[PDB]
RNA sequence: ACCCACUCGGCACCUUACGAGAAAUCAAAGUCUUUGGGUUCUGGGGGGAGUAUGGUCGCAAGGCUGAAACUUAAAGGAAUUGACGGAAGGGCACCACCAGGAGUGGAGCCUGCGGCUUAAUUUGACUCAACACGGGGAAACUCACCAGGUCCAGACACAAUAAGGAUUGACAGAUUGAGAGCUCUUUCUUGAUUUUGUGGGUGGUGGUGCAUGGCCGUUCUUAGUUGGUGGAGUGAUUUGUCUGCUUAAUUGCGAUAACGAACGAGACCUUAACCUACUAAAUAGUGGUGCUAGCAUUUGCUGGUUAUCCACUUCUUAGAGGGACUAUCGGUUUCAAGCCGAUGGAAGUUUGAGGCAAUAACAGGUCUGUGAUGCCCUUAGACGUUCUGGGCCGCACGCGCGCUACACUGACGGAGCCAGCGAGUCUAACCUUGGCCGAGAGGUCUUGGUAAUCUUGUGAAACUCCGUCGUGCUGGGGAUAGAGCAUUGUAAUUAUUGCUCUUCAACGAGGAAUUCCUAGUAAGCGCAAGUCAUCAGCUUGCGUUGAUUACGUCCCUGCCCUUUGUACACACC
């Protein structure tokens, strides 16, 4: 958003420029395109060589 | 930039006059009145407005140029 | 003579930094506030000045020694980052060439800029990045220009004129372009609303774009900018941000005192390509079924059909999704990023086209878009506003974007007859079918449509096709001009525009130069929209026909990057 103050001398422009965080973002896409999550695996403990259970 | 020329012929505008307008009622002693210059017949004209009298003119001054009336 | 090793004394060189230093750099310029080996010489802000004077040397030019008055806040050293260079070295690009295309420049006319002219020819802009730009196609309007005529729309406060009237208007005539009571003749009207004055406002397409906001153009068809911690430097700073390689790209690969991130790029977004799959549609259609016309008569072919119903979604339309990742494979290369061909595929040039776009530069443009604005100008004999009329179009010429032409791949007459992006009427007079009258322009009576519903399938134009001409400034070309009919509008003369007939110029392929452009592109062709009462030779889009030639390069041109140099830093204006 843009204003015009007016001073004695003259004019000054006022420009503001807002980034609100794209998390928040509610009802439209909530990260930048830029942004690429990978989600982290589980370890995992090897063998116990083949049982069955049996319900 | 240019500036100020003239033919001269600088104007004024509208004299308005003055005198004393109304001495034309003629009060009789005891005590009467008679009124020079009779009215105006208009409808928008409340009697008490009359007609200038110059040549060929008895005219209603209350509506603004209307109905000139020559007797 | 050569070799190898040692050793003195030399001309140098490399690496280092315990040390030094303002730094560049120094094996001395190191052993310095932890200050002392011996000794000679010089210097104590810049300038005045190596000047004056005296002494002395010389043949002379000159050498040596050598002040001060006065003046002045810096001069100055090394290094740093920028900026610039008429320094190199790499690059990038059809606003650059290569190869070619189509031209422009030559001609006619159309328009813009200049000059000239003029009562006025209002004005902004001058290389790219001014000249069909100001949305700038002006008959009034627009208008800012010129010749003239009214108006206050001078808020408000103070002061005065003044209810014995402060002030307003005016019929007819004079007057005026004017049926302007502008102003005057004359004499009614009008009633505290104004008038005169000071102060103060206001209005202005008056000035200043070199006072500013905003917006915009260019650098930029660019690839650039920044910070964490870590390395260097006393420091400003630097490395990260780089030899090479690679991309359109600071895109990456890689190399590596850097590692890992941020903006810009990319991602993103829009539109264009693909959905015999999903959800649907009398404002979209296809099929079937009725109703029906013509021809063949064997059923068939081709149409008409207010919904007459059945059924559907391939066309279409727009919701929802899927698809491409340069995938598969084969080449090549630091077998890295990539690049290359075939295969597959709707699509493999960032899939094509845009939209968006970092910091930084300009005294770039715009006070003529604004009730954005500072200052100055003006403010009532107005630069305000309006009314009347002319002018921006004025024509010995110079320059720019274009339009139409020189024809036979053509003009002309018939004829076949194919789009998309569009837009449209309520306080109306728009998009308009159809029918009637008109050679044409056009008029008139109806009609639907606020529109996927009516105009429209916008039956566009190049074009295809059968002919008339036959290469002759020709039947190519249509300037110029005359006469006549219509149309927009209060108004058309200097002729808004259109038609009809007659007139039939230049131009026989255009000199030096010079622009745009690499695929559904170029170029040819028309349409729709902007503007609009009328007026497109212009623009913004769109489809129709559809190539030749590159797949490269740094030679011209331009610009980016490092290296370099600097006495610039208000930065080569
Ligand atoms: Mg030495
Ligand atoms: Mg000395
Ligand atoms: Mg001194
Ligand atoms: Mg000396
Ligand atoms: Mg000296
Ligand atoms: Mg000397
Ligand atoms: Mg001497
Ligand atoms: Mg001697
Ligand atoms: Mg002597
Ligand atoms: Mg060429
Ligand atoms: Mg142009
Ligand atoms: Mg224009
Ligand atoms: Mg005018
Ligand atoms: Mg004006
Ligand atoms: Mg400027
Ligand atoms: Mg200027
Ligand atoms: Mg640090
Ligand atoms: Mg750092
Ligand atoms: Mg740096
Ligand atoms: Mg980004
Ligand atoms: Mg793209
Ligand atoms: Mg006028
Ligand atoms: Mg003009
Ligand atoms: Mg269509
Ligand atoms: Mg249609
Ligand atoms: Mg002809
Ligand atoms: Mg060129
Ligand atoms: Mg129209
Ligand atoms: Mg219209
Ligand atoms: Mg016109
Ligand atoms: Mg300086
Ligand atoms: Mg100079
Ligand atoms: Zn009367």
């Amino acid at each position: 958003a843009t204003r015009h103050v007016l001073m004695r001398q003259g004019v000054l422009g006022i420009k503001v420029k807002i980034m609100r965080d794209p998390a928040k973002s509610r009802t439209g896409p909530k990260a930048l395109p830029d942004a690429v999550t990978i989600i982290e695996p589980k370890e995992e403990e090897p063998i116990l060589a083949p049982s069955v259970k049996d319900y | 930039k240019k500036v100020y020329t003239t033919p001269k012929k600088i104007k004024h505008k509208h004299k308005k006059v003055k005198l004393a307008v109304l001495s034309y009622y003629k009060v009789d002693a005891e005590g009467k009145v008679t009124k020079l210059r009779r009215e105006c017949s208009n409808p928008t004209c409340g009697a008490g407005v009359f007609l200038a009298n110059h040549k060929d003119r008895l005219y209603c001054g209350k509506c603004h140029s209307v109905y000139k009336v020559n007797a």
